């Protein structure tokens, strides 16, 4: 099932959007993490994703709420995820490669290794070129 | 870090 190593995954994932890291994300701190990523929610779009996902309707996401909206994994829109994969792939060419996802990772105020970079594209690599095309993007997520 | 979804 969830395996530990995906706990530790969105628990990291988790601190990236649970920016003063009091355990708790707020509609501030996805408005931030949304506008880093080239989005622009506003008030209310950004208090209806949080009741989205809200499970104890309190306002704010914890780590179990956040874990269990990921645990949806069972989702699968060509649009959506095409809103994903655009963020990535800034030149457009329909790859998204080490240096693009370093590029979104540092938006998002996360530091990683070259080697940890390379990582993360070689997981959802599945063709072996060393890159994420739109194909190997979907699959990475559903 | 290492992985996300089947
Ligand atoms: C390994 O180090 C963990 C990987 C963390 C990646 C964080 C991405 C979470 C933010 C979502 C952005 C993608 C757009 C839908
Ligand atoms: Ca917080
Ligand atoms: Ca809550
Ligand atoms: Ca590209
Ligand atoms: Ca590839």
């Amino acid at each position: 099932q969830l395996t530990e190593e995906q706990i530790a995954e969105f628990k990291e994932a988790f601190s990236l959007f649970d920016k003063d890291g009091d355990g708790t994300i707020t509609t501030k701190e996805l408005g931030t993490v949304m506008r880093s990523l080239g989005q622009n929610p506003t008030e209310a779009e950004l208090q209806d994703m949080i009741n989205e996902v809200d499970a104890d309707g309190n306002g704010t996401i914890d780590f179990p709420e956040f874990l269990t909206m990921m645990a949806r994994k069972m989702k699968d829109s060509e649009e959506e995820i095409r809103e994903a994969f655009r963020v990535f792939d800034k030149d457009g060419n329909g790859y998204i490669s080490a240096a693009e996802l370093r590029h979104v990772m540092t938006n998002l105020g996360e530091k990683l290794t070259d080697e940890e970079v390379d990582e993360m594209i070689r997981e959802a690599d599945i063709d072996g070129d060393g890159q994420v095309n739109y194909e190997e993007f979907v699959q990475m997520m559903t | 870090g290492g992985k996300l979804s089947k």
